[PDB]
RNA sequence: CUUUUGUAUAAUGGGUCAGCGACUUAUAUUCUGUAGCAAGGUUAACCGAAUAGGGGAGCCGAAGGGAAACCGAGUCUUAA
RNA sequence: GAGGACCGAACCGACUAAUGUUGAAAAAUUAGCGGAUGACUUGUGGCUGGGGGUGAAAGGCCAAUCAAACCGGGAGAUAG
RNA sequence: UUAUUAAAAACACAGCACUGUGCAAACACGAAAGUGGACGUAUACGGUGUGACGCCUGCCCGGUGCCGGAAGGUUAAUUG
RNA sequence: UUCCUUGUCGGGUAAGUUCCGACCUGCACGAAUGGCGUAAUGAUGGCCAGGCUGUCUCCACCCGAGACUCAGUGAAAUUGAACUCGCUGUGAAGAUGCAGUGUACCCGCGGCAAGACGGAAAGACCCCGUGAACCUUUACUAUAGCUUGACACUGAACAUU
RNA sequence: UUUAAUGUUUGAUGUUCUAACGUUGACCCGUAAUCCGGGUUGCGGACAGUGUCUGGUGGGUAGUUUGACUGGGGCGGUCUCCUCCUAAAGAGUAACGGAGGAGCACGAAGGUUGGCUAAUCCUGGUCGGACAUCAGGAGGUUAGUGCAAUGGCAUAAGCCAGCUUGACUGCGAGCGUGACGGCGCGAGCAGGUGCGAAAGCAGGUCAUAGUGAUCCGGUGGUUCUGAAUGGAAGGGCCAUCG
């Protein structure tokens, strides 16, 4: 970063933001996973068991991304839109 | 050497 | 060894999805009254580093 | 120099301000504009307070 | 001993030429006072620089009373 | 030979011969080449009649946006 | 028969000139020179130690080393 | 007196002065115990400056230092 | 101690920027970081004279120790390689080595130092280094020591406010 | 508001006292001993002295700093921004080259509607003169522009008046100029306004100087976060100050 004495890019540039602690306990789920565990119902501690999210994860979102074609009971997940209609196009059914 | 000798 | 990072580059820096890097703009934290509102309008939002400067940044951020 | 930072302060219920300078000395008067207040989206009276 | 000081270049002069098809937006000249005026679809800035409002070629012209240079567009 | 704009230079260095004498090593990181596997790839410590086999704890990757809560093929900005 | 008296050998010093200057010698020889009963000179032992000593004071001297001794470590200091 | 390019007009000196110090002295070396000063006691001891002897040593207390004074202004820990 | 300055005047000399005496225009003396005198002293600074002389005019001769030759023993600094002349020009600007030109048979010995920008010591002067050391101060920050009060070791009684 | 009063908290200074503490006063013992310790006595005496905290003084000692450009360095100048020339008719272009300015001002000196036109000179006229106010004529910008210089300005950007806060909030196709950080021009949209009958114009001022990154903080606001949980502190974001 030195630049020769004159003030270097990282330093004459303000800093911004703040680290949240919740973004750290928090996974993201794709459509791909769903069929990777075992039972065909999907919550928070199966996933942890198929080593899907990790153990110091809390919550997790499906999202639309991969597709799944098996019926799938999804319990306490989030949901996106467009994923709670693509696991009740493939049978399944989303409760929190 | 002394050189400081040396008439500058 | 590790690399250590530039804690107060990973401070000002954010990579986005295809590999750049954001920063906010310089000239908005003290004497904004005699500044104009358009230039204090467009100061706010976060900018792309320039292409001669990535480098630097990529020096500071290697786990980035 | 000599001419001091003031600002004016809306009148409505909110804490939305503009800024600007006022001689003292030549004009010992308050200011008081009608300015756009962002907050409420109306023209409000705008008066004078210490920056 | 006295002097040794001067000013930073402001980089003025004409920017697009005659001719040059230019984008809506486009700045054909920069300029201290109005030694060139606005024509048509040719605006004017707040330090008298000129222009594009619309798509077009860049036309220059001596028009008026005055013998004066105007500089307009013609839409392709 | 070196150093310089520029050296036969009267600028530097060497009397000669023989032997020794200066871009390495560790760990991280990125790019390139080559090989394996491929929406997957690979294990560390350790166990192990031991370069086998086990061990998936973890790491990187398939999704981003925002300061963030949060939303998510979108998201942020804004009353829009 | 006094004297930090006088002349002058031993004894202690070092003003002048020549010489030597890969010396006979890392400070000397030759010829002249000052003091020579005193604040003299010398043998033997002892004490003061490094930002410290000691100094009738020249930053002098502390083992041919001094505006901060020598030896060993930090140490392969650092050298645009 | 600058051992080893300076011996002098430099240093010391007897004499003069100012200043401190009442003795468990001032002061100095010592985390301290102690020691020197001194087995001394103001006719003494430390520091400073000048420098035998003769004639002398004029004016200035505004600045800095030092000695004295305490009305007043300001002012720490502490209390809250 | 005086820059201008060898100030001006007198003395000493045939001739004196030094010396001695005096003047006062003290660039920029002066009273104990002493002023001004001063006998005696000084391997102290300056100046004049008599004696004396190779200091000199202007050198000559002699006596010894080297230098020279014979025998014995036997260093050193330096050194890119050398078949290692002059002059005028050229040229990293002062040439043994380049150009033109002139002179020059091969090799020693005793002498002298004009050149080999001769030898010797990575210039002490000067500049530079975001180099060092030590010294100064009313530079910055600290601090030993000295000094101020509070609490502690630390208590009893009695007055005044 | 003052006084004086009884019960009552200290705070101080003063005077006595001895029992802490000092004793480098005397005497005895250990003891063959000017150390030291114990004992007995005198003098002092809650002082002095030491510890923790704290104010002052502190080259006595220590660690450090003490800029660069420069026809060598020093001494002297200068160091950022604006205008003109050098600059060779696009942009840019050096010198311790030739010449001048800035570190503001203004709620009107900003917006809009309506209107208007200068210097200098001559001529006649009360004080009035070389120069005031007035009338006429010449003239044509030789004036004006808030402050330098240049380029502009009459459809006036110059002068005068009525009304006003657009010197607005969120954005912005597209361009200019920089190694970058940054700086500049901008039609057009959304919301809400001023002037005008209306077309329209308005996101400061004829343009170009009038300025300082980051950090660390201060002050208001916020539908963000909040280390067991509910809050709070602190942080973020927005506006703004040093
Ligand atoms: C006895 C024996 C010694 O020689 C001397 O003392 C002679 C008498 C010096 O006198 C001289 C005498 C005096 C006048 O110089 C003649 C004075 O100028 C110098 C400082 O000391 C010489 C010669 C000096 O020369 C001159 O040094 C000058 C710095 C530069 C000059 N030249 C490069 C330009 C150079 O020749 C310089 C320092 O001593 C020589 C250095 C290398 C030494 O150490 C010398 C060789 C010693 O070792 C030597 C054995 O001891
Ligand atoms: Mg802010
Ligand atoms: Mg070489
Ligand atoms: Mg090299
Ligand atoms: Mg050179
Ligand atoms: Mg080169
Ligand atoms: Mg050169
Ligand atoms: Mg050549
Ligand atoms: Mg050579
Ligand atoms: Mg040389
Ligand atoms: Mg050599
Ligand atoms: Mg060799
Ligand atoms: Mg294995
Ligand atoms: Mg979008
Ligand atoms: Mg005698
Ligand atoms: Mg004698
Ligand atoms: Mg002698
Ligand atoms: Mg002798
Ligand atoms: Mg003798
Ligand atoms: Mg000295
Ligand atoms: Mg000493
Ligand atoms: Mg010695
Ligand atoms: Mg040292
Ligand atoms: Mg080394
Ligand atoms: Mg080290
Ligand atoms: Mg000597
Ligand atoms: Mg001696
Ligand atoms: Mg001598
Ligand atoms: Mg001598
Ligand atoms: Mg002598
Ligand atoms: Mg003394
Ligand atoms: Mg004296
Ligand atoms: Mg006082
Ligand atoms: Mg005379
Ligand atoms: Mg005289
Ligand atoms: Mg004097
Ligand atoms: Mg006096
Ligand atoms: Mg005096
Ligand atoms: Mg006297
Ligand atoms: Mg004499
Ligand atoms: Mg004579
Ligand atoms: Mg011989
Ligand atoms: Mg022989
Ligand atoms: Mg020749
Ligand atoms: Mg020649
Ligand atoms: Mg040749
Ligand atoms: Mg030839
Ligand atoms: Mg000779
Ligand atoms: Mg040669
Ligand atoms: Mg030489
Ligand atoms: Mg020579
Ligand atoms: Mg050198
Ligand atoms: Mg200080
Ligand atoms: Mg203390
Ligand atoms: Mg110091
Ligand atoms: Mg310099
Ligand atoms: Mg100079
Ligand atoms: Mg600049
Ligand atoms: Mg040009
Ligand atoms: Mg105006
Ligand atoms: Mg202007
Ligand atoms: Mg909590």
């Amino acid at each position: 970063g030195f630049e020769g004495g004159q003030m270097p890019l990282y330093r004459r540039l303000p800093k911004f933001g703040f680290t949240s602690r919740k973004a750290a306990i928090t996974a993201e789920i794709r459509l791909s996973d769903l069929a990777k565990v075992e039972g065909g119902v999907v919550d928070l501690n199966t996933l942890k068991a198929a080593n899907i999210i990790g153990i110091q994860i809390e919550f997790a979102k499906v999202i639309l991304a991969g597709e799944v074609t098996t019926p799938v009971t999804v319990r306490g997940l989030r949901v996106t839109k467009g994923a709670r209609a693509a696991i009740e196009a493939a049978g399944g059914k989303i409760e929190e | 050497g002394i050189f400081s000798i040396f008439v500058i | 060894p590790k690399i250590k990072t530039v804690r107060g580059a990973a401070k000002r820096f954010k990579k986005t999805g295809k590999g750049g890097f954001k920063h906010k703009h310089a000239n908005l934290r003290h004497i904004l009254t005699k500044k104009a509102t358009k230039r204090k309008r467009h100061l706010r939002p976060k900018a792309m580093v320039s292409k001669g400067d990535l480098g630097l940044v990529i020096a500071c951020l290697p786990y980035a | 120099g000599i001419r001091e930072k003031i600002k004016l302060v809306s009148s409505a219920g909110t804490g939305h301000f503009y800024t600007t300078t006022k001689n003292k000395r030549t004009k010992p008067e308050k200011l008081e504009l009608k300015k756009f207040d962002p907050v409420v989206r109306q023209h409000v009276i705008y008066k004078e307070a210490k920056i | 001993t006295r002097n040794g000081r001067d000013s930073e270049a402001k980089r003025l002069g004409v920017k697009r030429f005659g001719g040059e098809s230019v984008l809506a937006g486009s700045i054909i000249v920069r300029q201290r006072g109005t030694k060139f005026h606005a024509g048509a679809n040719v605006g004017c800035g707040r330090d008298h620089t000129l222009f594009a409002k619309a798509d077009g070629k860049v036309k220059f012209e001596v028009k008026g009373p005055k013998n004066r240079k105007f500089i307009s567009i013609e839409a392709e």
